[PDB]
């Protein structure tokens, strides 16, 4: 389980390889229903292709629609440009409210972060240390141990 | 689940590279000895 | 988060482990003397 | 750790030239000019308690055995008194030597014995039960600092012959000279493992030593600089830290030294006395330095 | 800002008072009606639990080309097209999130076993020249 990654500054496709081979041997209506039939098939449905081409010379009707969606248009267009006016950038404003919010969210992420990691390289140096005096230890014993029998 | 993993793994795996290096340091010392 | 306590799992153990390692070695070193000193006390 | 860390302490009258930790690490000794053994807490407030008088001379060197029982104290008039670390009575006065002691040391785990040098060139061994000295050594020169090993059987000694001597007691012979001092070796401090010998001589040079049954015949293994000897030509003690991992030596510059055993590299010069320092010692468990020194004052540093 | 639930820009925003998250009323209160209980959280949450926050119309100003043609046909084809269309998707996201987590672990036990059998081998080979 133990690998030290701070302390550790002297093999990840090597050992990556052998990790492999241990792993060789180990609600909604029916809107559902014709949404997810739309993605399979990768079909939209149709809508009113009608308004945009028409013709001159039923159509007494198609008129009738045709002034009234201008009037709906005329009106509802002359709010808009001074609804429009009024509005057209303080919704802007409130786009850059929200957009500075996730931005200090993303240094409160990166100061945590960052001092965990500080954390853990720090807790490394310590060990390695301790790693190098067992070391050194070792082998003392090691030659140690022979120049005691070589005398005897 | 993903993120932990793949990072435990190659820190696990770096436990090798060091463990594989020191069976081999003792195999020439015992064999030249 | 997690990769610390990781991080602090991995080190508490790795140590103690080198330790009693060592402490094993140092016994080897404190005997193997011992046979030295007693080439003098034949002397 | 114990009240604030300084706890400068006062109540001495002359030169301090000893102090030592006790071996649990709840009192202290010290000594120096003022023919006087003072033993004081190391914790509450560190108050005077008992005053141990008996002595004509110098109390040059102190020492205590392993269980805080036996206080052992070699003192300026060709004498050396043992005590009871409890209840203060002179319990066994030795007097062998026909000069000055300039050291005393009781060898540990073994029968009880003290091995003393003095300045008519004799390094002598002592058995407490026998008023009698058991071996005598001429060098030929006056000796300063004299120790024993863990198992008993040498003397490690330090004279101002440049060259610091061990004899073995079996033989009763000259077994080691070791070289390497450009002048007067003044301190000698055996490690609580027995492996290394910690000494300070006048040419400024604190030497690491091992003492082992195999050797590489060249032990010069670490060398410390930093320590100042100057015309006051003050008998300078050092001392191992309890795991063996701090090194401490007196020094006639002020400056109380204490290196780094495997770095060999200087962890403290703590300031504060205004005279020479004679002797700085570690508490046995806590990170705690008892420093004396000729301005009649103890330091209590806690790292 | 925005929702806890649809990655939306809430028109009435509402804050549950077991955990601090603000989710479009629309939404949170369906939650509720399937299970209810805190979506994040998991806590235990009811309607009248939840706090409204003033939001004074959020801005949404109606385009040039507005009618009642392109809103009727354009413009909410489009939006049952972006929620069909997004929700496959995300459904296709979480199945493929799922089989990523069970190899990712598959494939580190592998490791733990060499690392355990190396562990045995290497302290050993060590421990024959101490020897």
């Amino acid at each position: 389980v133990d690998a030290l990654p701070y302390f550790d500054q002297g093999v990840r496709e090597a050992a990556a390889a052998l990790v492999e081979e241990e792993t060789r041997r180990y609600t909604d209506i029916m809107r559902n229903e014709f949404e997810r039939l739309a993605a399979r098939q990768p079909i939209e449905l149709l809508s009113m292709k009608r308004y945009e081409l028409p013709a001159p010379s039923e159509c007494v009707n198609n008129s009738m629609a045709q002034l009234e969606h201008q009037a709906v248009r005329i009106e509802n267009l002359e709010l808009m440009s001074q609804h429009g006016c009024n509005a057209w950038k303080v919704y802007n404003e409130n786009l850059v409210h929200m957009i500075e919010h996730a931005q200090k969210e993303l240094q409160k992420l990166r100061k945590h972060i960052q001092d965990l990691n500080w954390q853990r390289k720090n807790m490394q140096l310590t060990a390695g240390s301790k790693l190098r005096e067992m070391e050194s230890n070792w082998v003392s014993l090691v030659s140690k141990n022979y120049e005691i029998e070589r005398t005897i | 689940e993903l993120s932990h993993a793949l990072y435990q793994h190659d820190a696990a795996c770096r436990v090798i590279a060091r463990l594989t290096k020191e069976v081999t340091a003792a195999r020439e010392a015992l064999a030249t000895l | 988060e997690e990769l610390k306590k990781h991080e602090d799992s991995a080190i508490p153990r790795r140590l103690e482990c080198l330790k009693e390692d060592v402490q094993r070695q140092q016994e080897r070193e404190k005997e193997l003397q011992h046979r030295y000193a007693d080439l003098l006390l034949e002397k | 750790s114990l009240q604030a860390p300084i706890m400068l302490l006062s109540g001495h009258e002359g030169e301090v030239y000893c102090c030592k930790f006790h071996p649990n690490g709840s009192t202290l000794a010290s000594a120096g000019f003022d023919r006087l053994i003072l033993l004081w807490n190391v914790y509450g407030d560190c108050d005077n308690y008992a005053t141990l008088k008996g002595h004509s001379g110098a109390v040059m060197e102190l020492h205590y055995n392993t269980d805080g029982s036996m206080l052992f104290s070699a003192s300026t008039d060709k004498t050396v008194a043992v005590w009871d670390s409890e209840t203060g009575e002179r319990v066994k006065r030795l007097k062998g030597h026909t000069s000055f002691v300039n050291s005393c040391y009781p060898a540990r785990r073994g029968p009880q014995l003290v091995c003393t040098g003095s300045d008519d060139g004799t390094v002598k061994l002592w058995d407490i039960r026998k008023k009698a000295a058991i071996q005598t050594f001429q060098n030929t020169y006056q000796v300063l600092a004299v120790t024993f090993n863990d198992t008993s059987d040498q003397i490690i000694s330090g004279g101002i012959d440049n060259d610091i001597k061990v004899w073995d007691l079996r033989q009763n012979k000259l077994t080691y000279t070791m070289r390497g001092h450009a002048d007067s070796v003044t301190g000698l401090s055996l490690s609580s493992e027995g492996s290394y010998l910690l000494s300070n001589a006048m040419d400024n040079t604190v030497r690491v030593w091992d003492v082992r049954p195999f050797a590489p015949k060249e032990r010069c293994v670490k060398i410390f600089q930093g320590n100042v000897h100057n015309f006051e030509k003050n008998l300078l003690r050092c001392s191992w830290s309890p795991d063996g991992s701090k090194i401490a030596a007196g020094s006639a510059d002020r400056f109380v030294y204490v290196w780094d055993t495997t770095s060999r590299r200087i962890l403290y010069k703590l300031p504060g006395h205004a005279g020479s320092i004679n002797e700085v010692a570690f508490h046995p468990d806590e990170p705690i330095i008892i420093s004396a020194s000729s301005d009649k004052r103890l330091y209590m540093g806690e790292i | 800002l925005i929702c806890s639930i649809s990655n939306e820009v809430p028109e009435h925003p509402c804050v549950s008072p077991v955990s601090n998250h603000v989710y479009e009323r629309r939404l949170i209160e369906k939650y509720i009606a399937e299970n209810g209980t805190d979506p994040i959280n998991n806590q235990p949450l009811s309607e009248e639990q939840l706090i409204d926050i003033k939001v004074a119309h959020p801005i949404r100003p109606k385009p040039p080309s507005a009618t009642s043609i392109p809103a009727i046909l354009k413009a909410l084809q489009d939006e049952w097209d972006a929620v069909m269309l997004h929700s496959f998707t995300l459904r296709q996201q979480l199945q493929t999130t799922r089989q990523e987590l069970s190899h990712a672990l598959y494939q580190h036990d592998a490791a733990c076993r060499v690392i355990a059998r190396l562990t045995k081998e290497v302290t050993a080979a060590r421990e024959a020249l101490a020897t």
